[PDB]
């Protein structure tokens, strides 16, 4: 019957499309991670003091200085919640490119449950359709 | 209500114009009744006035230096033996408001007709 | 169910999956292109241009700036393209994934 | 500078494109100026700007 | 009358739908639970462990800073899933009571 | 003049509200100052410590920090009356444009 | 019908940042106000588009005249790009919704 | 009846909303400049030369050894670039502290507006 066939094709093709939601936003967060890493990168010097150049220093927004930037070899990052890890130049490229994965992997498991509630979608309705 | 043979005159000027209701208390018997001619507003400084209160820093501050002021004046009314005071000038959201806590009656925004009535009534004079 | 309801959306899923990740590199490349013009607007490189990576600024003449802008401009449009040749194949196969949809 | 939209060499659409053609509507008016004194002139009579189609400030 | 039939006949639809809302509220908040736990305990705490405060970069060792976001998320990670949790369930008995009481 | 009466209780509605959670956070900070003073003291000596107001993080030894950070305390420690403070002549303002009404009706 | 909101949308757009600008006006104003008081003190860089780039007096000087031809050109232009759009919005109004009740 | 005033209450509330969002971020951009009057404050206080983390992209920030604590941004025009003087900042902060103070005040009565007028499309609904 057309009956059954039109109650699963789109609770499906919704949370199919679902997949590719999540797994875009996989491959989406990947712009946000790396150049914060070509951020550091031209910054990155070794062999010598890291990002030795000019600089406006963000006092905030409003307020800059100019100076002579260049530290020893760190970068303090933001690891969230109050948790600042200091990393030289390295780590710090190293875990910056750790946010790639982390915030991607706060994602498929919504899109496994869109998957496996759309399979929860299309068992309950045949059933739903049976049953009332 | 009652009968114009029952109506009557008596001492000073009966006051039913701006008293249809509750308007100083109801019977005070000795104690007196203050017409204001004053000069009462509340200072929004202490001797000086100063921008009017639209925050809540205008709020602390200013009535901070306004309630001192009513305080500086209706405790001079305090002094005369109001049980009632009926301003008609210096009427103000503090003014009648330290009066309750000058511990006398306050009696707002009333008709200076009546308080030179009144001031044939008691018979007094009112003063700024 | 029947295999149509699969292979439509999973294609469509894929058709505006692989347009998308073409247009960023477009507009950027445009926005790159802006500084280009700041620096041959003014400080021609009558004075040295600092290009900004993250805080700090790299001191150089007018066109290292452009350089990075061009630089990423071209890590930009090439996965543009491929994708552009990509979302034109699977929104093809949806036409046809259209029609064996409605033969039957 | 030329008037493509209301007085600006810029077009109304959006801020981006106009603000690259703002540029535009910057040198040459200046420009234009920069030309005036670089034939030069000690005085200049200006007539009306609405003697003008308009006249940059 | 039909205030139930009407009941039941949503909330195992209606909570069917709600699990990815259900678990939706829950992952956004575990969400960034990921970018920091992790972000400290995998590499090297050895050295010195900040903390990042407002008027203030605080200096700690791992010592502290390393408990701090073990228990701290997990403490979170019980709280979290009592409320949404029982959030589907008012839902399902509050459809049932708002029929009732508004004559 | 009924009228006039209504606007200064809404008026101070958000106002002597506001007060409230205000000095709230002033003893937040102020023991937190401490609790962040706490934790640079923690550790016993640190001067790559940075204390700074702002998303600059300047340099200073802990020390100095502390008496910079322990002052940081003493100022929401400071701040608590004041917004108190306020929470009072706004609900003290907000009768003043009730006791208008209220005493003719009575008295 | 889709053709009410599509002008008033670009309409409201343009609006704002100009007024934004109408802040940046009185700083217009008052930027050619700071650098004129700058001689050169505090190192004036133009910011004019992403790239921060050392600059001279004449060079932040200049620009800000030029910078008020933001105030001047994005506030102008809208007012066409308002009345542009608005009254192709509001002619579109009472011819779709006419059929679509009639 | 209650039709008009059902949508009457639910009109109204957004409003209050729409407002009470707007004023409530014309604090934050106003207290910046307080804050940027601020970090202008210990900058000057600790001196040239200090190591600043300073901010430098999503996760990171870079450490740079200060110079100059007198240099200072004032960002006006459109984005313009004005660097300023220690001083100079804090009026020019204290400017649109002031500025965004009224844009703060402005949203107020019309914020309060729509809630008294909604609260008064809620008697005649229920009453």
């Amino acid at each position: 019957v057309l009956k059954k066939l039109d109650e699963q094709y789109q609770k499906y093709k919704f949370m199919e499309l679902n997949l590719a939601q999540k797994k875009r936003r996989l491959k989406g967060q990947i712009p946000e991670i790396k150049q914060t890493l070509e951020i550091l990168k031209y910054m990155q010097k070794k062999k010598e003091s890291t990002n030795s150049m000019e600089t406006r220093f963000l006092l905030a927004d409003n307020l800059y200085c100019k100076a002579s930037v260049p530290p020893t070899d760190k970068m303090c990052l933001w690891l969230g919640a109050n948790v600042m890890l200091e990393y030289d130049i390295d780590e710090a490229q190293a875990l910056l490119e750790k946010n790639l994965s982390t915030a991607t992997k706060n994602l498929d498991s919504l899109e496994e449950d869109l998957d496996f509630l759309r399979d929860q979608f299309t068992t309950t309705e045949v059933n739903m359709a049976r049953v009332y | 209500g009652g009968i114009i043979e029952d109506s009557c005159v008596l001492r000073g000027v009966m006051i039913n114009k701006d008293v249809t209701h509750p308007r100083m208390r109801r019977y005070i018997k000795n104690p007196r009744i203050v017409l204001l001619d004053s000069s009462l507003e509340y200072k929004k400084g202490e001797s000086q006035t100063d921008i009017e209160i639209t925050r809540e820093e205008d709020f602390t501050r200013i009535l901070q230096m306004e309630e001192e002021y009513i305080q500086q004046l209706c405790e001079d009314i305090i002094q005369l033996k109001p049980d009632v005071v009926i301003t008609e000038k210096g009427i103000s959201d503090l003014a009648q408001h330290y009066l309750m806590r000058a511990n006398i009656t306050a009696i707002r925004r009333v008709r200076k007709t009546d308080n030179n009535r009144i001031a044939r009534a008691c018979g007094a004079r009112i003063v700024s | 169910d029947q295999q149509k309801i699969n292979k439509f959306a999973r294609n469509t899923s894929r058709i505006t999956e692989l347009k998308e990740e073409i247009e960023v590199k477009k507009k950027q490349l445009q926005n790159l292109e802006d500084a280009c013009d700041d620096i041959m607007l003014a400080d021609d490189d009558c004075l040295m241009i600092p290009y900004q990576i993250g805080d700090v600024f790299i001191s150089h003449s007018q066109e290292e700036t452009q350089e990075m802008l061009e630089e990423a401009k071209k890590n930009l449009q090439e996965e543009i393209d491929a994708l552009e040749s990509r979302v034109e194949s699977i929104q093809r196969v949806l036409a046809d994934l259209k029609v064996q949809l409605y033969a039957k | 500078a030329p008037k493509t939209d209301m007085d600006n060499q810029i077009v109304v659409s959006d801020y981006a494109q106009m603000d690259r053609v703002l540029r535009e509507e910057r040198a040459y008016i200046l420009n234009l100026v920069k030309q005036i004194k670089k034939t030069g002139c000690n005085v200049l009579l200006i007539q009306k700007s609405i003697l003008r189609d308009a006249l940059s400030d | 009358s039909a205030e139930q039939v009407i009941a039941g006949f949503n909330r195992l639809r209606q909570e069917q739908r709600g699990l990815a809302s259900k678990a939706a509220e829950l992952e956004m908040e575990l969400n960034e639970h990921s970018l920091v736990i992790d972000t400290l305990k995998e590499v090297d705490e050895t050295r010195k462990c900040y903390r990042m405060v407002g008027g203030v970069l605080v200096e700690r060792t791992v010592k502290e800073v390393l408990p701090a976001l073990e228990n701290n998320k997990e403490q979170i990670q019980k709280i979290i899933e009592t409320l949404t949790q029982q959030l589907q369930a008012k839902g399902k008995e509050l459809n049932e009571f708002r029929e009732k009481h508004n004559i | 003049a009924f009228t006039e009466l209504q606007a200064k209780v809404i008026d101070t509605q958000q106002k002597v509200k506001l007060a409230d959670i205000q000095i709230e956070q002033l003893n937040r900070t102020k023991k937190h100052a401490h609790l962040t003073d706490t934790e640079i003291m923690t550790l016993v000596d640190e001067t790559n410590m940075y204390e700074g107001v702002g998303r600059m993080f300047i340099l200073q030894s802990k020390e100095a920090i502390h008496s910079q950070l322990l002052e940081k305390q003493k100022i929401a420690e400071e701040k608590i009356k004041e917004l108190e403070q306020k929470k009072s002549y706004l609900e003290r303002s907000v009768k003043e444009a009730e006791d208008n009404i209220r005493e003719m009706l009575m008295a | 019908v889709e053709k009410y909101q599509q002008l008033q949308k670009d309409l409201s757009k343009s609006m704002s940042g100009r007024q934004k600008l109408e802040a940046q006006l009185t700083e217009n104003n008052i930027v050619k106000e700071e650098l004129a008081l700058l001689d050169g003190s505090n190192v004036v860089f133009k910011l004019l588009g992403p790239v921060l780039v050392k600059q001279e007096l004449g060079e932040a000087r200049a620009t800000v005249g030029k910078r008020l031809d933001y105030i001047t050109a994005e506030i102008k232009r809208y007012e066409s790009q308002l009345r542009d759009l608005e009254r192709q919005s509001e002619q579109q109004r009472e011819t779709l919704a006419q059929l679509q009740q009639e | 009846n209650l039709p008009q005033l059902e949508m009457l209450k639910n009109q109204l509330d957004q409003e209050v909303e729409f407002l009470s969002t707007s004023i409530a971020q014309l604090k934050v951009v106003q207290t910046k400049y307080v804050e940027a009057k601020d970090c202008l404050n210990v900058l000057n206080k600790s001196n040239e030369g200090k190591e600043l983390l300073v901010p430098l992209t999503s996760s990171m920030y870079v450490p740079g050894k200060l110079h100059d604590v007198e240099h200072v941004l004032i960002d006006v025009g459109t984005g313009y670039y004005v660097e300023k003087t220690a001083e100079d900042a804090k009026d020019f902060f204290k400017r649109k502290i002031d500025f965004l103070t009224k844009q703060m005040e402005k949203i107020q009565p019309a914020l309060q507006e729509k809630h008294a007028m909604k609260q008064a499309v809620m008697e005649m609904m229920s009453q």
